[PDB]
């Protein structure tokens, strides 16, 4: 839909639409921009994911509020309404998960681009995991553990513990473990020897990168305390 | 608890 | 679009998008209510008021941005995407006045309701007219006004001083005068007209009644601070 | 300056 507008105008809409808190448009500026074929740079990577991270994130709020209501019932309304956010949620992470696979991931070369293409995969499948409760729920769940694992491996073996991406990935990872796969132990032994390694590396760090680390530092501290 | 908020770039 | 849903349960997913916070879903159910053709409640009226609200009110909000922008820019971008903006702007206005002529107002007897819909009818005017500057924008001007005038003739005739409906057209109906019609003393001669007239009719109400009519007197008197 | 709010039933 996006196809005669120019990349950079696309790039160009999306950073207005950031400004104006429209982020179904920054949404859909961003998947042209994708789809015209080329690479993401660093602050197209970010954009992308912050344009889908707010469109989700209000699907999944109405989700949770739709399914405590319908809880609470336990007419058809509340639950076909719960179900049509469901499948909404539903289409835009399939959407986001097929820009992934066509075909940003496989040209992603760069640690820092893979890792976080991979990163956002684990992402979304989580998302899809939140909603999930039929047959393919565990496989769901597999999807997401299996992009998590490809990215934490190829951050230790090529980004410093305190890398922000490295950092955010061993977050959500955490938050995966936590509240998706029912093992707490494992996101509390990631989140504190995430943290551990970051503080150690702190000193290799300029004022502005160590402002950027340690705000990251500080969340993962912020769920162990909420976890212990 | 909290993912990465992840909503301003 | 809403034709096979029947009318209560448009209103109960009203209801429900509202907690959601889903705000285009809200309007799309009452919009789906009113084309059954039946008049509206009290609280229905006032569902379909704040979907369409919320709605415009982000639009408003994103235009106004996109306007700031473009005006410190005096390529093609920011004008484009104003451009866009405004337009879904004013389709929303179209629609909500669409719905008020068809046929909301013309069936509407009673004082609550017809003040009801002539307020809601000058508001969206006065949204087109913040965005308008070609040949129309008088006549969108004056649409506003008369929408305006014929509720507040209605109001002063068959509404008590302190009514929150007469109240709330009052203070709009101030705030186009100061923001539109470039009136700012009629805009500060009516918010202290009305101000003085609902305190000396507060004695008669109920303790529930007071806390709603005071709530909107202080909202008159905010504008008078500011104004003054 | 400030209409009705308007958006909360
Ligand atoms: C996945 C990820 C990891 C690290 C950062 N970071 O801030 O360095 C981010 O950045 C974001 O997108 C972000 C973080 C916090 C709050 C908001 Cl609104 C955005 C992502
Ligand atoms: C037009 C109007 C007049 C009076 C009231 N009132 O609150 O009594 C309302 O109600 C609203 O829709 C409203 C008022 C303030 C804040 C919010 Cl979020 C809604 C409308
Ligand atoms: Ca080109
Ligand atoms: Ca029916
Ligand atoms: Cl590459
Ligand atoms: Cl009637």
């Amino acid at each position: 839909a996006m196809g005669s507008m120019e990349r950079a105008s696309l790039i160009q809409k999306a950073k207005l639409a950031e400004q104006a808190e429209r982020y179904e448009d920054m949404a859909a500026f961003m998947k042209g921009a994708v789809e015209k074929g080329e690479e993401l740079s660093c602050e197209e990577r970010n954009l992308l994911s912050v344009a889908y991270k707010n469109v989700v994130g209000g699907q999944r709020a109405a989700w949770r509020v739709l399914s405590s209501i319908e809880q609470k019932s336990n007419g058809p309304e509340v639950r076909e309404y719960r179900e049509k956010v469901e499948t909404e949620l539903q289409g835009v992470c399939d959407t986001v998960l097929g820009l992934l696979d066509s075909h940003l991931i496989k040209e992603a070369g760069d640690a820092e681009s893979r890792v976080f293409y991979l990163k956002m995969k684990g992402d979304y499948y989580r998302y899809l995991a939140e909603v999930a409760t039929g047959d393919d729920k565990k496989r769901i769940i597999d999807s997401a553990r299996s992009a998590y694992q490809e990215a934490m491996d190829i951050s230790k073996k090529e980004m410093p513990p305190t890398n922000p991406i490295r950092l955010g990935l061993a977050l959500n990872f955490s938050v995966f473990h936590y509240e998706i796969a029912n093992s707490p132990e494992e996101a509390i032994s990631l989140a504190k020897t995430t943290f551990d390694e970051a503080m150690a590396d702190l000193h290799t760090l300029s004022e502005d990168s160590y402002k950027d680390s340690t705000l990251i530092m500080q969340l993962l501290r912020d769920n162990l305390t909420l976890w212990t | 608890a909290g993912s990465i908020p992840g909503r301003r770039s």
